[PDB]
RNA sequence: ACCAUCUAGUAGCUGGUUCCUGCCGAAGUUUCCCUAGGAUAGCAGAAGCUCGUAUCAGUUUUAU
RNA sequence: CACGGACCAAGGAGUCUAACGUCUAUGCGAGUGUUUGGGUGUAAAACCCAUACGCGUAAUGAAAGUGAACGUAGGUUGGGGCCUCGCAAGAGGUGCACAAUCGACCGAUCCUGAGGAUGGAUUUGAGUAAGAGCAUAGCUGUUGGGACCCGAAAG
């Protein structure tokens, strides 16, 4: 009540509670997902071998 | 707006706090002084003129003689039982004048009055 | 003096600048 | 007896 | 020419990490524009009106496309009605949301965007006017 | 004496900290790096009977 | 879906009964927000001083 | 003092639950608003206005609507 | 003539103006109100739309 | 050329305030600002709030006055992007913001007589053409305050 929820609303006068921008706050898994796996480049080896 | 010597007179008003506080007490006290009683009178309801505001109904200082008349008692006795009674006041509309008498006939049922001794 | 005279001459580099 | 100022 | 935003908000450091990442495995344009997009400040980010939204899904076709906008999506009372179609903004205010929501339609996070359309594909980005604030 | 002292907030700004502030007692791993031995209470947040 | 916490007696011992998460810890945290409103609210108690 | 109300906010004076029933006098005065304006074209519901002061063009776009308006006195 | 305040008076002015490193980096000039006091351009940057394309060049050559 | 420099310790110079403005950051969003005030309190702290008020949400004219949709809010040239075909070039549809042009509507405009009347020549107002604003924090420029510091013949 005295924050209010989905069910309550606020219980104050013209208040509402802070909306998310971010629906997770994990990006591993958003770039572990099945989805953006299949349609993601293979990567490379993560240290460029020093040619020449 | 900097012509004058303003900057010997630049009030800062740091004691809003203490005043508030100081406010406060002094209802307390009233009211300790005037415990049985309403620290405020009970005011009229009346309409504002200046036709930008005249939408909007607003307090006044006290109901005219007409009023209290109309409410079944005496504006000399009204006043000992906290009802304000304004003696300049015309009233000019019906729908006002009787608003006015409903609410004094219900603050007289409300109130209850001690012996006198 | 110093001062004075540093001034004195400041005064005249000015005065043959503006006449 | 007057509408105070603020809620309550 | 950027390279980092301006912006100290942690979640919105987290987006465009996430967007500059999709953008760099999947050299899509979309993805590109979107993180270009999101580097624009508060002034060189207009709000998207509502109806704005509604006039471009009733443009041909629009209606199966998905609306993307990188800005703030506000409510406009100028129509009681609006398509039911997903939205996906930055953030969604309350009346936006709401009329999103009774008209049947969804209010999805950049992220979730980004999941369902990894590659920008049915998208579709929306700005508000620039010149039109002084 | 006319210095600025006092400084305006936001009553929207100041609700969003204090939700925010509330918020981050509950994820468990903010309260270690505070400088608060919570390793040995049993559950974040921690909820006590009325009685209390 | 909310998780339930339960209620901890005053001997420590945990209680059958639970409760609902308030749904206030999911707002988002802004670090940079309440440091900046904490660095502005730390000075209304501020006291005025001058020579 | 002559506040002017457009026709599109006219609606949002109505509260929103009775708006959706809706889709009805409406008292302007009360809301700060003198004179009523048109910039587009309301749903054509019937609408009475209590207004003191209509543009024409305005008073053109309440009869298509099937409106009316209210004059005090 | 002296004593204390307005007065810490009045500037076209003499004197001075405090820790470190990296990057970029000038003009010393045109125009125009008919001027002594600058109004405007250009040299250096800052932000965005486009464009990374065939946009250009203190350079040379050919037809008229 | 000259102004200061015998040496050392301390002190010592772009600091504050009111208004306006760009930029950056946060909050709400056609709304926005609670704190002039009231409730409340662990008492200048912190947390809430009725009604009004500052700004915008629409302008115009020396003035009473009037007040922005014929159109899918307008046609075309384009235009970040999206869709179809195209295993690429490339072809088609869509067209965000945005630039150009020809248009529509609001204040007035000079006449046009259907009694202040219909349209046009067209001018013009940063006007509308689906609003883009309001509150707080920071760097920053101008104005007045002693205003980067000491110092000028004096009433």
């Amino acid at each position: 009540q005295v924050w209010g929820s989905e069910t309550v609303a606020s219980s104050k006068v013209g208040y509402t509670l802070p909306s998310h921008i971010i629906s997770t706050s994990d990006v591993t898994r958003i770039i572990n997902s099945s989805e953006i796996q299949s349609a993601i480049r293979p990567a490379g080896q993560a240290t460029q071998k020093r040619t020449h | 707006h900097f012509r004058k010597h303003w900057q010997e007179r630049v009030k800062v008003h740091f004691d809003q706090a203490g005043k508030k506080v100081s406010r406060r007490n002094a209802r307390a006290t009233r009211a300790a002084k005037i415990a049985p009683r309403p620290l405020d009178l009970l005011r009229p309801v009346v309409r504002a003129p200046t036709v930008k505001y005249n939408r909007k109904v607003r307090a006044g200082r006290g109901f005219t003689l007409a009023e209290v008349k109309a409410a079944g008692l005496t504006a000399a006795y009204a006043r000992t039982i906290g009802i304000a009674v304004d003696h300049r006041r015309q009233n000019r509309n019906q729908e006002i004048f009787d608003a006015n008498v409903q609410r004094l006939k219900e603050y007289q049922s409300k109130i209850i009055v001690f012996p006198r001794n | 003096d110093g001062v004075m005279k540093n001034e004195q001459r400041a005064l005249r580099r000015i005065a043959k600048k503006h006449h | 007896l007057q509408t105070p100022a603020g809620g309550k | 020419h950027r390279t980092a935003p301006k912006s100290d908000n942690v979640y919105l450091k987290l987006l465009v990490k996430l967007y500059t990442f999709l953008a760099r495995r999947t050299d899509a344009p979309f993805n590109k524009v979107v993180l270009k997009a999101l580097f624009l400040s508060k002034i060189n980010r207009p709000p998207v009106s509502v109806s704005r939204i509604a006039r471009a899904l009733k443009q041909e076709g629009a209606a199966n496309k998905t609306v993307v906008v990188v800005g703030t999506v506000t409510d406009d009372a100028r129509i009681f009605e609006f398509p039911k179609t997903t939205v996906a903004a930055l953030r969604f205010t309350a009346g936006a949301r709401a009329k999103i929501v009774k008209a049947g339609g969804e209010c999805i996070t950049l992220d979730q965007l980004a999941v369902r359309a990894p590659k920008g594909q049915n998208t579709l980005i929306l700005r508000g006017p620039r010149n039109s604030r002084e | 004496t006319w210095r600025k002292w006092n400084v305006k907030v936001n009553h929207n700004e100041k609700r969003y900290a204090t939700a925010s502030a509330i918020a981050a007692t509950a994820v468990a791993s903010l309260v270690l790096a505070r400088g608060h031995r919570v390793e040995k209470i049993p559950e974040i947040p921690l909820v006590v009977s009325t009685d209390l | 879906s909310r998780p339930q916490v339960t209620v901890h007696s005053l001997t420590g011992e945990a209680t059958a009964n639970a409760l609902p998460l308030p749904a206030v810890f999911s707002a988002p945290i802004r670090p940079d927000i309440v440091h900046t409103v904490f660095t502005s609210v730390n000075k209304n108690k501020r006291q005025a001083y001058a020579v | 003092w002559k506040p002017v109300l457009n026709l599109d906010k006219l609606w949002t004076l109505i509260p929103e639950d009775k708006r959706d029933q809706y889709l009805p006098v409406i008292d302007t005065l009360a809301a700060g608003y003198g004179k009523i304006l048109g910039k587009g074209r309301i749903p054509n519901v019937p609408v009475i206005v209590k207004a003191r002061f209509v543009s024409k063009l305005a008073e053109e776009k309440i009869r298509a609507a099937g409106g009316v308006v209210e004059l005090i006195a």
